[PDB]
């Protein structure tokens, strides 16, 4: 039990680093997808149909 | 995050029974299908006993037949391996294993040396 | 518009049109030839049977000669054994050559081979697909019953109760003791086999050993008898 | 209009009527199909495509012959059209031995079966057996039929006794060589069964559905051959149409069982509706 | 003694990072999107059907510029299509039958394609002989490759079955970084609009981001119960989309480091194939082991529509970047375009 | 009442049996004298001999008493005597090449000598199924008594010519699928064939093809009398009829030649037996 020990050396470490972030609230993040969900809505084809006329699968 | 903690187990008399506990949590216990497999001193892992998801089809490995008996608590989420008459060789590591993908018949990668969704492992050694 | 842009859709018609009449060609070549699997547990002679039947990468092919029929053959190697993801590519062999090495009794190496074929045979997307198994290894298998220091009764509980099967076709020169045993290694493969109906797959047991060199033609029955009973139950029948 | 009276149908004209209409309306569907996905263009799928429009061709023939009989009144019309209905039911026949054929092909050298050859063994399959319902198809038009008044002109007005007896003939060699054909079938099917029922310790399935198609051919157009053989041209004429019917079943049930019980097709049809 | 300090530290670390996100958890998603409209329902229609495959497809790609795509084939072919006129561009044969993966570098200049045989090779399209012909075949792989990217025409990141994820240099051939994190096979994996960072999901329940010039773990995001089968971005490249076999999609956000959305329906036991995204972000496309597309509306979990024109497996399923069309590789060796 | 002298068609007619017979207790001698000859084949070409010779001896004393002193009752019990035996013999000849085909097919793929007690199961069908046939309407529809409907045939009716018919049309379609399928098989496996020879005529395309030859000898004989018993009528003329009831006699000649004396081990014998 050699490696295993280095792995989960490893592993601590990893997890360490990870813990050290920042993170904001939900809410925010919530905000900021919705925002850009609905700033790009009119850019969308799948969302509002286009007509026939721009669409080259037609 | 997915995880089993596996309580029971440790240096015993032969010929007593044992109880071992996986706790899960993190998925449903009710749809997958769970298993127990042992890793025997200096050898790879050999799957011993399966119970379905909802209790019916049990299937057990021929040396633990007859003396071993799996159940399942759907309510606690707790998987129940019972031991009866213990022999020498029956040492090992034993693992709560659950098989990757619910409502599914079969059931992949249980014995790999490397498998993501299978406990860290109780300890269960028997000695005079 | 047709004035400019005519020449570019009708040199694009050319092109899909060569392009169409290489993919027939090889389209002949592809449904022509057949496929298998080598899937091996594990020291049950795998590289013993692609040498006798022969006349870094992954994956290792070999081809074949037999009656003027082609065949593919591809063994997976270098790959680990959590095999849950890549089993998926093969629902479209022809079958799968399951070797199984019949001297096991990991302690118990036989367990995990049955436990294997069972996720093969009720696998959501290997349904379709057939099985052929290769008991094989059995220059032993008599050796050890005659001597007596190893027992299948303890590794296998049910084998005291079965019998020697009244449907059985002993080789000259067998002990009756591992004609038994021979037989309830298959049974146990069979019985995961007829468990389950709706009888899309099947199983094709076969007896092997080293000196034999004629699996060709086991082979050859078995694909041959696959695809005529697929063509069965397509006109109900079978 | 003076006179000219067109002779109303009797008790049997309007089932044979009703018969080919429903049988058109059947096939309509199964050869809709057969065309429009291109999913069903493997050589057996263009063998239920050929029997489907034989046998649509057969209800349209029936349907039309009606109409010539009822409010149109053509001689020549009704000449052509019992000879292109003769036509239609030559290639039914053919297109279905021309199917247990290729089945048997396909059993039989099962590793070889996907090749070029089965292509190319299926366009003569094709070829010959509507080249044969053409040529039987034109014989009761070209020069053999009645109008002539001096051949026997056996059982149905207009077609001489010689043509009906050489449909008989090729009829009743087909009916041979697809008895030996389903007995090597049954063979194949017999052993796979034996297998597999020594395997699990079966037959019923394999033994009922041959037993079912062969009987369907047998009892839908052997009545209407051996009556042709026996019968004269005093014959009664009930007689005519009497044995009749059981050809436009035939008909009308050959494409439940070679499409509807084929899962892709019963897939598609499910789709659809 | 070590390792079970090991242990218990890592336990202690993990409480502390539940903790952490738990504190962040004000409102969720639901609550916030519960305002918004509903898009109702859309009716995507079948436009081109793409015959020519013989084998299962098992990989497609769309272009840069949305007009040509490429599908890979387990017969060993890498057909290129202009899904517009559906003809056929360049019909590549394999050296290695069974394949997994293909892309399109994002020049129209090379394509990719990797499989069992543990090579990724290099395609080169633009050839002054005319003939397409294998530029160059890395090895560096033991397990399986999974899937593959092009950051440009010159660095190619491959993720295989050993639980390593890959960047190379094309013109030096070997592996100019190296990522391992993963403790199972590394099944799907995106790369953000920045092409600055990129997250791969694996079978152990676990997607992880990575940064390409760094190469170490940044966030590791967990919450799935079974092997995410794919796994696509954000348009804005601030949020991922994770599908499994545990028939549930589910939507992560990197700044709270933990999810948000758990798209599911009672009546899905089928699981997941592919995921993808449309321009605006709004619509999302999700393929099943169930021969259908499931269409998830926005946000509010609700099936906005099914696609069910498939008869086995949907294999691939791609959005083009201009957002005019999704097209869907199944099993069935069709190839079908809708929008 | 003085029965007027046959014409020259009947006794050219009696010839050719008193022939036929001669040829076919030759070949029967040959069969029965020598105990060796008891291949499984052996006795399905015995039964075709022995519905040949009571064909012969029936057509030869049909011609005696035609010309000899006798009544209706007897020659009608002997016309339906003969045509039991044609049958029988077609019966027979089909059951040669199936018993050729399934010996082919087998040995393809290992062999089983239990097919021998298979040919008495399919022997006496063939003398159960034409032999009684050939004697149940004879005895009991016969046309002679009648005043229904004749035929062609002055005692047989004609339901029973056209049911006959209809059974040679059966058996000679079944007899072209036979040849088909032996043709395939052989063309299929006949590298295996020429190598495994050792382990019935199967051999290179050349040597099968004489096969085809020997299905003329067949079809060429009994094709034009069968189809006529269709078409005609009581008012048709004798003529045909004799002129085409000559050749069914013709092939009961040709078969012992093609089937009897073809064989290695009777040419042996034969050679033996002329050198003396």
């Amino acid at each position: 039990n050699t490696a295993s020990i280095a792995q989960a050396r490893k592993l601590v470490e990893q997890l360490k680093m990870e813990a050290n972030i920042d993170r904001i609230k939900v809410s925010k993040a919530a905000a900021d997808l919705m925002a850009y969900c609905e700033a790009h809505a009119k850019e969308d084809p799948l969302l509002t149909p286009v007509p026939a006329s721009e669409n080259p699968f037609r | 995050q997915v995880q089993l903690q596996e309580s029971g187990g440790g240096l015993v008399q032969p010929g007593g029974s044992l109880r071992l506990s996986c706790a899960a949590s993190g998925f449903t216990f009710s749809n997958y299908k769970m298993n127990w497999v042992r890793q025997a001193p200096g050898k790879g892992l050999e799957w011993v006993s399966d119970i379905s998801q909802s209790g019916a089809s049990i299937s057990y490995t021929g040396s633990v037949k007859g003396r071993f008996t799996i159940s399942r608590d759907n309510a606690k989420n707790t998987l129940y391996l019972q031991m009866n008459s213990l022999k020498p060789e029956d040492t090992a590591v034993y693992y709560c294993a659950r098989c990757p993908a619910p409502f599914t018949r079969d059931c992949f990668d249980v014995t790999s040396t490397t498998y993501a969704y299978r406990g860290q492992g109780t300890q269960v050694t028997v000695s005079s | 518009k047709t004035e400019d842009q005519r020449n570019e859709e009708k040199a694009q018609r050319e092109a899909n049109k060569k392009i169409e009449k290489q993919l027939q060609k090889d389209k002949q070549v592809y449904r022509a030839t057949h496929r298998l699997l080598l899937l091996g547990a594990g020291e049950s002679g795998k590289n013993t049977i692609v040498k006798q039947m022969r006349i870094t990468s992954g994956i290792f092919e070999t081809k074949f000669q037999v009656d003027k029929v082609n065949f593919h053959m591809f063994d997976v190697g270098a790959q680990r054994d959590e095999r849950r993801k890549w089993i998926q590519c093969f629902n479209d062999v022809t079958a799968i050559i399951f070797v199984v090495a019949s001297s096991s009794y990991q302690t118990n190496r036989l367990q995990a081979a049955l436990k294997l074929f069972d996720s093969i045979w009720n696998n959501k997307w290997l349904r379709d697909t057939s099985v052929i198994l290769f008991l094989n290894k059995q220059d032993l298998l008599a050796e050890k019953v005659l001597a007596g220091k190893s027992k299948i009764e303890d590794y296998f509980p049910e084998f005291a109760r079965y019998t020697t099967p009244e449907d059985a076709t002993p080789e000259p020169g067998e002990d009756p003791r591992v004609t038994r045993a021979k037989y309830f290694i298959r049974d146990e493969f069979l019985r995961i086999s007829t468990a389950s109906g709706d009888g899309r797959h099947y199983c094709y047991p076969h007896f092997t050993c080293a000196v034999d060199t004629e699996n060709i033609r086991r082979v050859f029955n078995d694909c041959r008898d696959i695809i005529q009973r697929m063509h069965l139950r397509q006109y109900e029948l079978l | 209009g003076p006179a000219a009276p067109l002779p109303s149908p009797k008790a049997w004209d309007v089932v044979l009527c009703i018969s080919g209409t429903l049988v058109s309306c059947e096939n309509a569907l199964v050869v809709a199909i057969i065309v429009g996905t291109p999913a069903f263009r493997a050589p057996m799928f263009l063998l239920v495509g050929s029997l489907a429009v034989a046998d649509l061709l057969a209800g349209l023939g029936l349907v039309l012959h009606f109409a010539a009989v009822f409010c149109i009144g053509s001689a020549e019309m009704s000449l052509v059209l019992v000879g292109v209905l003769a036509m239609a039911f030559t290639a039914s026949i053919g297109s279905l031995l021309a199917i247990t054929v290729d089945r048997y092909l396909s059993l039989y050298n099962a590793l070889t079966y996907y090749s070029e050859t089965t292509v190319t063994r299926t366009y003569v399959m094709l070829a010959l057996v509507w080249g044969g319902a053409l040529g039987l198809g034109l014989l009761p038009v070209l020069a053999w039929n009645c109008l002539d008044g001096l051949t026997t002109c056996g059982v149905v007005y207009p077609l001489s006794k010689n043509h009906l007896v050489v449909l008989a003939i090729a009829f009743f060699m087909v009916f041979g060589i697809m008895l030996q054909l389903y007995a090597q079938i049954c063979r194949i099917v017999c052993r796979h069964a034996q297998q597999i029922a020594l395997q699990r310790h079966a037959t019923r399935k394999g033994i009922a559905t041959l037993a079912v198609v062969l009987g369907a051919f047998a009892a839908c157009w052997l009545p209407f051959t051996v009556y042709c053989l026996l019968g004269d041209a005093h014959s009664p004429p009930l007689y005519t149409y009497l044995t009749l019917l059981p050809a436009t079943y035939n008909s009308m049930i050959n494409p439940i069982i070679y499409a509807f019980r084929n899962q892709d097709v019963q897939k598609v049809l499910w789709a659809v509706c | 003694s070590e390792l079970d300090q090991l242990r218990q530290e890592a336990e202690q670390l993990k409480n502390q990072i539940r903790d952490a996100r738990k504190a962040c958890a004000d409102a969720t998603l639901s609550q916030i999107t519960n305002n918004i409209d509903p898009v109702g329902r859309i009716q995507m229609r079948t436009r081109r059907t793409l015959r020519g495959h013989l084998a299962k497809i098992y990989a497609m790609h769309w272009g840069t510029d949305s007009r040509l795509l490429v599908s890979a084939s387990q017969d060993g072919k890498l057909i290129i299509w202009d899904s517009y006129t559906t003809n056929k561009v360049h019909a590549i044969p394999l050296r290695s039958s069974w394949v997994m993966t293909c892309a399109y570098a994002p020049s129209g200049n090379y394509v990719a394609c990797g499989g069992l045989d543990n090579i990724c090779s290099i395609y080169n399209l633009k050839t002054r002989e005319g003939n397409v012909r294998v530029s160059r075949e890395l090895a560096g792989h033991t397990g399986y490759l999974s899937c593959c990217r092009f950051l440009d025409d010159n660095q190619i990141v491959t993720s295989s079955g050993d639980t390593t994820c890959a960047l190379w240099d094309i013109e030096t051939g070997q592996q100019t970084t190296t990522f391992t994190g993963h403790t199972g096979d590394v099944m799907s994996l995106s790369l953000a609009p920045d092409t600055r960072l990129f997250v791969s999901g694996a079978c152990d329940a676990s997607a992880k981001l990575w940064d390409v010039r760094e190469g170490m773990c940044r966030q590791t995001f967990t919450g799935h119960e079974s092997d995410i089968n794919a796994i696509c971005f954000f348009p804005n490249g601030n949020a991922f989309a994770t599908g499994s076999d545990d028939a549930t999609c589910r939507l992560f956000d990197l700044r709270a480091d933990q999810e948000l959305m758990t798209y599911s329906h009672d009546n899905i036991i089928c699981g997941i194939t592919s995921v993808s995204f449309s321009k605006s972000g709004r619509l999302l496309l999700a393929g099943y082991d169930d021969f259908n597309c499931n269409v998830w509306d926005a946000l509010k979990a609700d099936r906005a529509g099914v696609l069910a024109g498939h008869d086995n497996r949907v294999s691939c399923l791609g959005v083009t970047d201009d957002g005019m069309a999704v097209a869907t590789g199944s099993w069935d060796s069709f190839l079908k375009i809708w929008n």
